[PDB]
């Protein structure tokens, strides 16, 4: 079988192959994730160099994992589904074994360790993909929201960014998201989502994706006219 | 020992990108245009010849266009032989399907199962890519008439209409001009013959240099019929619509 | 059809006292109604304060006790020489019985030594490694008719007190090494006497704070 | 384990399993659920040795509920059925076989039509409009060639159901500790609470 | 063998006969049939005394290791189900082994699994495992309620197993006696049945057949 | 598992004062028949070990082999082969006892009994069994198959217990070993007359003889049997 | 330069880089000496500390009762074939029921040590041995060098600084030899045989590491106050 | 291009080299062993404001008696620990018994070189390994990717490293409290960190015989923050 190092060190002290991984997550469309004091929502770019597109049929940016957790990514997007396949096998893996659904921070850990071990694994590249992970716990409403990136590292976040201009989107989550007090609804914690992607997306039609997670398994998707309400009623307070 | 000649052909480039990739897409653009377009009735599959001969057996002849099963088929776009081989474990997937459910598989599980053979190559195993990208033109019971493409990353996307090969850009901008949501399948004929006499580098668009298939509801009752043209019945299609 | 399995008879018997412990073992070897040996030692010091006896199928018996010794060398090698206590022995040894749960090793192994109190201790195994700590424990052939004697001499079972009829019981007062190698050699003469496989000689091992000690002495050899 | 009872009416699909739990002369438990949901319109009853039973169905309804995730979309109980078979066919003929016969009751959204399953260990399948497995159809099939018509109603089904428990409750000689009943419709799967 | 347990207001009670035989030969009296898996949990033996031991005592390194890993206590359902899976893997290989794992956490409660060598896996709220657990069947579904003191609890786990070690000539020796609550089990001593058995009779008047 | 064709009968053997004695008859049994006349039992290795064996003839050429292999890998990067590190009866011992009890392991044994015969380095005496289950012993009269029912109580009649070892003499055991295999010609229906014996003596080294014949045999009292009971002519 | 890359290259005078940058790293490593008499053997190790709050590396390995050596160069190497030694030692014992001999315990580590020198992807062992015993033939002492070289000597020494106590040695040969029955003498000698490798630092309690193994003496280890009697 | 397992001319292995400068860049890490306990300290270093510090998991317990910090490339301690926990709790099934600190280290060690052309390449990350035993007591090691550890009174690991380290050569002497380690961890932390040093960008633990490993709650650690400000202020 082919062997070859691939990922390995270099004088300075790094590997190359993770870092230039990390330079495809930045090539990526831009990701979003932001969790309220009863929900988390996902939002991502949608980039509209591509029309005559089939969104009926095109794979969605946001993928359920199980019922009560979801994963968004930036980077590329055949990595993205190797990941995706192999964490819903292993949540389905953990209700057999366990006989309970995988808490959200299981979930991102093992994501994160398939991501580490094509790190110093023999006749691989790491995955040119950082996601998203959100949800909430078997029977307990406190929301979760969890990074992870090619290195391998996970962790949890009030809020964050992944993808092109990302720098920009982080830099405004940061002056307007309170951790003293989080947004309080639903309305709220999407209206600051479509914000946060409003200063990078360009227009705010079938570009900006919207995905709402609540508690107990109760996820759902925004439709091309309820996000074009928030798009709508953004600017219009903006003018002034 | 062997390491010295091993080109590693899954590594990234200080860009973050991919080599053979991006090297396999650049092989892939100077391949015969294929183009697919999907109409509320049916898809229409339409693709070049590259530069033939008087000599070529047009009729038993089979580079552009395949089919899969009943209800799927793909345009080619790139080496030939790097096709087959992927059409050929594509169809054995369809038949795997059938005899697990004992219904035909869906377009989009199709896709994605040669989407991600494709995508295997790129990071794992140190062979080469393959140099191919199709354009699945199928339907089914779930989402109807769908147009998928795939490429060497093992990335697909879902499209109304689609170009791949030589000239993508200049044909992606025609057909984006004249589709329209309600377009019919002899009106999206029309339209994949029109783009292709416009982009295409010979001198003149003729029945010999070119392969054309359809996927219309247009058979009896309730069902699926897939068409693949005939030299003659391209001849006639070409006279029908106005261009020789 | 190969029968992969023999037995070569002989007894064993280990009794834990107050601050020493003693295994003993008859000395016979046996297939059939032949004597193969009148002297073949079954019990071994092992290293560490151990002493071990796996009777049966002595083939079985050689190659566990080797492989026990071995494990005793490697623990020293692994663990910057530690003492292998004796409840870790006991441990170990399950592992070495329950890995061939499958085609097991045809014995009935006893362990002797001191705890990290200092306190005499016995451990008992079965075949496939289910093993107790034993204040007494008598193994192989002729154990169904030591034991008994055993529960009565060490124990005092269905004792009581004389006076009282049935109500107090017999106190449960140490028994000296002394004591105990009388009822060792009581034990072996009277199973020498009604056990065909049991007789030639009887090899005591003791273990004290000071080391391990030997005693032998002749048991009947027809 | 003991008795397992389907039966497909007009919009349903009603299946009864017994409750008893026996090991050697003790019935050790009198309120086991011997069924599985594989997704919000389909449900699989089972019977066979005991162990393979439950692993079985545990190992089918992962299965089921992976391929919902993935393609967020519900098999019909046709294909359901088909990948259940095959199953048991690859399993028979292994080292180990699952020793374990099923019933699938599944309700249709496309077709809106309710659909039974009888499915044994070597993987034989069949649909029918009423099925069994084990001494049980010795005796409620008898029952059900008299009474059973095709345009019953849930409510009839369930009275034709306890005609044949009845019979089974008299003529059986093991104490099943009656069953537990579920019916399988448009609406999704519950249960029957008093039986 | 006889063991039993049985959920009840105040938890779990668990309790266990002391006796191992081969053949009519009994082996030993003073046999350890409770396992402490951790502070919360408890497994029976019953059957081969080699299978139950080695893998029950197998199965709190893997309830150690789950601890460690998820910063969080196993439930009993998934320390239930580990051992379960374990011993359907060996199914066929001739294990033996008839078991209770018995728990309580916050989300669960108390619970018990029976869980045996042929795969069986049964949460329920009254168990008895062994030889003799018809006779120990007898007086615990008789007496049982769900409002028993702790005190009252424990006297017919107790008396349960000695019926059995009366009647079943493989049950005997000892009563190993567990209490499980919502802050872990509680050992309640070994009772020897050489003694147990006359003082029942005497203070129960129970036993009039035989003759004291 | 297999079962033994051309067989071989007791190996016989014993200690004296300053070494051991070991013997075996020359035949290659097959079942009932009395095959092949002329098979040597008694394999020497080096000048200090005699290594005697019984049952399987065709497993008996194998262990044989590995014997003669043994002497060739000691030799190799040894200086010392032919002095301190020359193979000695409990290194050839231990290493026949672990190849019988692993291939009885794998339910594959060497349908064998054997008794390795020989004197150490500090001039002790060695002897010890091995058979196809593995087992092993030591005793200071060692014998195989009939010989251990009927030649250990005649040589255990000369050496009872180790301390009569030092008081039984090279001449006096010889005898004794010379007798039991009388003994058994007259009494096991697979034994032959003809025989080998090996001596291995502290001093004097081995002495290996061949073609040994049982005599002073007691036959002319056969002359007044006659019938079974009642028959008088 | 060009040939060596991997340790499967020759250059173009026959020699091995890989092998040699091998070689180099024992001749970093902290100094040990090996010397012996007619009837003991002793090992003397001056062990290396990272920093004051650190431990002093352990040189010296036990490998049987009667056998083990001392390491100069990487550890971690030293542990696998200190390893590979018990083992060797350990089937000799359970299948032969023989003690196994020095110079064939020289013999097997020589041959593990080539296998890594000729093919490819592996990398030689970047440690040095010294190892002694008591066997048939009396006392030993070995030196091994992971080119595969091993060679049986009177005393020696290797590590940094080495050539020091290996030219006392070579002055002494004849007095040290002789010390048979004697055990603290012949450890006097060796002590006395790495202080002249020594600068700046001098050999304390902590510092000092010895074993010894004989006619009569398992292979023990002495360190700490135990050897505070040498100092 | 050349050998993964390739000896430079010095003799060294680049890329066990190339690792250890890997861990330079990572944040620190601070061991103290004493008589009463072992102390383990970490540098928690978010990158962000809104990233949840209590996430960030750079002390581990691998079981009771055993604790571990970590500096450098902390996504490859994470097959390391779980050898070490396994390695434990099996020793534990084997032998009835806790495993020693030291033989623990070992077992962790061993994986550390085999990597080749097997792993692809060394680990990246450093570990301070502190627990406790009945035979050798309360110790801290320092395992490297070069397969080597020491044993320390006290070790600092990461970017502040060689000035902690200098720091620790002052202040450690054998007869050090638990309270006074404590405190001297956080002392040498606030001095190589970068950002002020909190309760939430610090973190505190320790191994004791009596209560085992722990790893210290924010509000613990936040009045020993404030123990420390005083008695800095008192001279
Ligand atoms: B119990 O009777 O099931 C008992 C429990 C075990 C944990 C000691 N088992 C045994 O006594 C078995 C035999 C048996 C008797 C009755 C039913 C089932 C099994 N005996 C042993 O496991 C055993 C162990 N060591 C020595 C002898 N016998
Ligand atoms: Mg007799
Ligand atoms: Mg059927
Ligand atoms: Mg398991």
């Amino acid at each position: 079988g082919y062997d070859r190092a691939l990922s390995i060190f270099s004088p300075d002290g790094h590997i190359f192959q993770v870092e230039y991984a990390l330079e495809a997550v930045k090539r990526g469309t831009c990701a979003v994730g932001v969790k309220g004091k009863n929900c988390v929502v996902l939002g991502c770019e949608r980039r509209s160099t591509l029309k005559l597109q089939d969104t009926r049929i095109t794979p969605s940016k946001v993928s359920k994992i199980d019922s009560h957790v979801v994963l968004s990514f930036s980077g590329l997007n055949a990595d993205s589904r190797i990941l995706i396949e192999k964490a819903r096998v292993e949540a389905q893996s953990h209700r057999l074994t366990l006989e309970d659904p995988v808490t959200v921070e299981y979930l991102t850990r093992y994501v994160a360790g398939v991501q580490q071990r094509y790190t110093q694994s023999g006749g691989v590249r790491p995955f040119g993909v950082s996601t998203l992970i959100a949800g909430f716990d078997p029977r307990d409403d406190e929301p979760k929201l969890y990074q992870t990136e090619p290195s391998g590292i996970y962790s949890s976040w009030s809020a964050q960014t992944i993808g092109r201009n990302s720098k920009t989107v982080r830099e405004f989550l940061e002056k307007n998201y309170d951790r003293k007090e989080p947004p309080a609804t639903v309305e709220e914690c999407v209206k600051l989502t479509v914000r946060s992607l409003l200063e990078v997306v360009q227009t705010g039609a079938k570009n900006i994706e919207i995905t709402v997670v609540k508690p107990d398994s109760d996820i759902v998707a925004l439709s091309s006219e309820e996000i074009n309400q928030y798009v709508t009623q953004i600017e219009q307070e903006k003018q002034e | 020992g062997s390491r010295r000649y091993d080109s590693r052909t899954t590594i990234f480039s200080p860009e973050g990108r991919l080599y053979q990739v991006e090297y396999a897409l650049e092989s892939i653009s100077h391949a015969g245009t294929a183009i697919g377009i999907m109409a509320s009735d049916g898809i229409v599959l339409a693709a070049e010849r590259k530069v033939t001969s008087t000599l070529l057996e047009q009729d038993t002849s089979t580079e552009k266009l395949y089919k899969l099963n009943d209800k799927i088929a793909v345009a080619v776009a790139g080496l030939t032989a790097d096709a087959e081989i992927l059409i050929n474990t594509a169809r054995i997937h369809a038949q795997n399907y059938l005899k697990t459910y004992n219904e035909d598989i869906p377009v989009e599980i199709l896709v994605r199962r040669l989407s991600d053979i494709k995508q295997g190559y790129t990071q794992h195993g140190g062979l080469r890519p393959f140099g191919v990208s199709f354009i699945y033109a199928g339907y089914d019971d779930r989402y109807g008439y769908q147009l998928y493409t795939s490429n060497p990353s093992g990335n697909y996307t879902g499209w109304k209409a689609i170009s791949v090969g030589a000239n993508t850009s200049a044909a992606q901008t025609l057909l984006q001009m004249d589709y329209k949501d309600d377009m019919k399948v002899d009106d999206a004929i029309e339209l994949a013959l029109k783009t292709l006499s416009k982009t295409t580098d010979s001198s003149a668009l003729t029945y010999d240099r070119l392969e054309f298939a359809t996927i219309r509801k247009g058979a009896n009752d309730g069902e699926v019929y897939q068409k693949i043209f005939k030299p003659q019945e391209i001849k006639d299609i070409l006279v029908k619509t106005g261009i020789t | 059809q190969f029968n992969p399995y023999g037995d070569n008879g002989g007894t064993i018997l280990g009794i834990a006292g107050e601050d020493f412990a003693v295994l003993a073992g008859d000395t016979r070897n046996i297939t059939d109604y032949s004597i193969n040996s009148r002297y073949e030692p079954k019990v071994f010091d092992c290293g560490d304060n151990i002493v071990m006896s796996a009777n049966g199928f002595a083939a079985d018996g050689d190659a566990l006790v080797k492989r026990f010794k071995n494990s005793v060398k490697w623990y020293h090698f692994d663990h910057n020489d530690k003492k292998l206590s004796i409840n870790s022995a006991a441990r170990n040894i399950q592992h070495l019985l329950y890995g061939k749960r499958f085609f097991p090793y045809y014995v009935h192994t006893i362990i002797a030594g001191l705890d990290e109190d200092g306190k005499g201790a016995v451990y008992s195994f079965d075949p496939v490694g289910s093993y107790e700590r034993e204040q007494c424990r008598a193994g192989g052939a002729a154990a169904s008719l030591i034991m008994p004697f055993l529960d009565n001499q060490v124990n005092f079972k269905n004792q009581y007190e004389p006076g009282t009829n049935g109500k107090v019981k017999k106190p449960l007062k140490y028994l000296s090494v002394e004591e105990v190698i009388k009822l060792v050699r009581d034990s072996f003469t009277s199973a020498t006497e009604r056990h065909i496989q049991v007789g030639d000689g009887l090899e005591i091992l003791i273990v004290t704070k000071d080391g391990v000690r030997k005693e032998f002495y002749e048991l009947k050899r027809d | 384990m003991d008795i397992i009872l389907g039966i497909r009416v007009q919009d349903s699909v009603i299946l009864a399993s017994s409750k008893a739990v026996t090991r050697g002369i003790s019935v050790l438990k009198d309120s086991d659920d011997k069924t599985r949901q594989l997704s919000p319109h389909t449900l699989m009853s089972f019977a066979g040795e005991a162990g393979d039973t439950v692993q079985f169905a545990e190992y089918i309804q992962a299965n089921i509920q992976l391929y919902s995730i993935r393609e967020d979309y519900e098999l019909s109980p046709q294909a359901v059925s088909s990948f259940v078979r095959q199953e048991l066919a690859k399993s028979i003929r292994s080292r180990r076989p699952y020793q374990v016969n099923v019933l699938i009751g599944g309700y249709d959204k496309k077709k809106n039509k309710p659909e039974l399953y009888q499915i044994d260990y070597l993987g034989t399948k069949v649909e029918l409009p009423y099925g069994a497995h084990g001494y049980s159809g010795f005796y409620t099939f008898s029952l059900l060639d008299h009474h059973y018509r095709p345009d019953m109603t849930t409510e009839e089904g369930l009275d034709l159901l306890k005609l044949c428990v009845q019979e089974l409750e008299k003529r059986m000689p093991m104490d099943f500790k009656g069953v537990i009943v579920k019916i399988v419709d448009k609406d999704g799967i519950r249960q029957v609470d008093d039986f | 063998t006889t063991t039993l347990a049985f959920r009840f207001q105040g938890g779990i009670i668990v309790a266990v006969d002391s006796r191992a035989t081969a053949g009519n030969w009994v082996a030993s009296q003073t046999v350890k049939k409770v396992i402490e898996i951790n502070p919360f949990l408890l497994g029976t033996t019953a059957g081969g005394a080699a299978d139950c031991q080695f893998w029950e005592t197998w199965l709190g390194s893997q309830c150690r290791l789950h601890e460690l890993r998820e910063k969080e206590r196993i439930s009993v359902a998934a320390a239930s189900k580990i051992l379960s899976n374990l011993v359907y893997q060996y199914k066929g290989a001739g294990l033996s082994m008839g078991t209770m794992i018995c728990g309580y956490t916050r989300k669960e409660g108390p619970t018990i699994y029976y869980v045996d060598s042929d795969g069986t896996r049964l949460k329920g709220d009254i168990f008895c495992v062994g030889s003799g657990q018809t006779f120990a069947y007898g007086v615990l579904d008789s007496n049982y309620k769900w409002d028993l003191s702790v005190e009252d609890a424990l006297y017919l786990g107790k008396r349960s197993i000695l019926a059995a070690a009366h009647r079943d000539a493989y049950s005997g020796g000892s009563v190993n006696l567990y209490h499980v609550t919502e802050d872990g089990w509680i050992y309640h001593g070994n009772h020897d049945v050489g003694e147990l058995f006359w003082k029942v009779k005497e203070e129960e008047g129970s036993f009039n057949n035989v003759i004291g | 598992t297999q079962q033994p064709i051309v067989t071989g009968t007791s190996v016989i053997s014993m200690k004296y004062d300053n070494g051991v004695i070991i013997a075996a008859d020359n035949l290659g049994s097959y079942g009932s028949l009395l095959r092949f006349n002329g098979v040597e039992r008694l394999i020497p290795v080096g000048d200090n070990t005699v290594v005697g064996i019984s049952g399987d003839i065709s497993d008996m050429q194998h262990i044989e082999r590995l014997l003669k292999d043994l002497v060739t890998e000691n030799a190799y990067d040894n200086p010392l082969a032919d002095a301190e590190e020359a193979l000695e009866p409990s290194y050839i011992f231990e290493y026949l006892a672990t190849v019988m009890y692993q291939r009885r392991s794998k339910m594959n044994p060497l349908w064998n009994a054997i008794i390795v015969a020989g004197v150490q380095s500090n001039g002790d005496q060695f002897l010890r069994y091995v058979n196809l289950l593995g087992v092993t012993y030591s005793s200071p009269t060692l014998a195989t198959g009939f010989g251990a029912h009927m030649a250990n109580p005649l040589l255990r009649k000369v050496v009872d217990r180790e301390s009569d070892i030092p008081k039984t003499t090279v001449q006096v055991a010889e005898e004794a070993i010379v007798n039991a295999m009388r003994v058994l010609y007259y009494r096991d229906a697979r034994s032959s007359r003809n025989f080998s014996l090996a001596i291995i003596d502290k001093n004097t080294g081995l002495t290996f003889k061949k073609n040994l014949q049982v005599e002073n045999m007691k036959w002319d009292f056969a002359k007044d049997i006659k019938g079974y009971g009642t028959q008088k002519i | 330069n060009n040939y060596d890359g991997d340790t499967v290259t020759f250059s173009p005078t026959g020699r091995l880089f890989q092998v040699e940058y091998a070689l180099e790293a024992i001749k970093q490593g902290s100094v040990t000496v090996g010397l012996r008499s007619n009837t003991h053997a002793v090992l003397v190790a001056l062990k290396r500390n990272a920093d004051e709050l650190s431990s002093y590396q352990k040189k010296i390995i036990k490998c049987d009762e009667h056998m083990g050596l001392s390491l100069a160069g990487l550890a971690p190497d030293a542990r696998v074939l200190s390893n590979y030694l018990r083992q060797q030692c350990n089937y000799s014992s359970l299948v032969f029921n023989r003690k196994l001999a020095v110079e064939r315990a020289g013999h097997l580590l020589c041959d593990k040590a080539q296998k890594n020198t000729q093919s490819y992807g592996g990398r030689p062992y970047g440690v040095g041995l010294l190892i002694i015993g008591y066997d048939k033939s009396g006392a030993h002492l070995l030196e091994f060098q992971p080119s595969g070289n091993v060679t049986e000597l009177y005393g020696t020494a290797i590590g940094a600084r080495s050539q020091g106590a290996k030219t006392y040695l070579e002055r002494t040969l004849d007095t040290f030899i002789k010390i048979d029955g004697n055990p603290d003498e012949l450890i006097k000698a060796g002590v006395e045989a790495i202080s002249q490798s020594l600068r700046d630092e001098s050999l304390t309690v902590d510092n000092l590491s010895i074993a010894i193994v004989g006619k009569d003496t398992p292979f023990t280890i002495y360190d700490g106050e135990a050897v505070a009697k040498y100092i | 291009d050349r050998g993964v397992s390739t000896f430079s001319p010095e003799g060294r292995l680049f890329q066990v080299e190339y690792s250890l400068e890997a861990i330079k860049l990572g944040s620190t890490a601070i061991g103290i062993a004493t008589k009463e306990g072992v102390v383990l300290g970490v540098e928690k270093r978010a990158t962000s404001p809104l990233l949840e510090s209590d996430s960030i998991e750079k002390i581990v317990e691998i079981d009771r008696h055993i604790g571990c910090a970590m500096s450098g490339l902390t996504a490859d301690a994470r097959s390391m620990i779980e050898h070490a926990r396994t390695a434990a709790v099996t020793h534990n099934l084997y032998y009835d018994e806790d495993i020693n600190v030291e033989s623990l280290t070992q077992s962790v060690c061993d994986l550390a070189l085999r990597f080749g052309e097997l792993m692809s390449r060394p680990f990246g990350v450093a570990l301070l390994i502190a627990g406790h035993d009945a035979d050798d007591g309360y110790q801290l090691f320092h395992a490297e990717p070069s397969g080597t550890f020491y044993r320390y009174n006290a070790k600092a690991i990461g970017s502040g490293s060689e000035g902690a380290q200098a720091e620790l050569l002052n202040e450690w002497h054998s007869s050090l409290t638990l309270k006074e380690a404590e405190l001297l961890v956080l002392k040498i932390l606030k001095q190589v960190m970068e950002e002020k040093l909190d309760e939430n960008n610090a973190q505190l633990s320790c191994i004791t015989k009596q209560d085992g490993f722990k790893i210290y709650d924010n509000e613990k650690t936040a009045e020993l923050i404030k123990e420390l400000k005083e008695k800095e202020a008192a001279e």
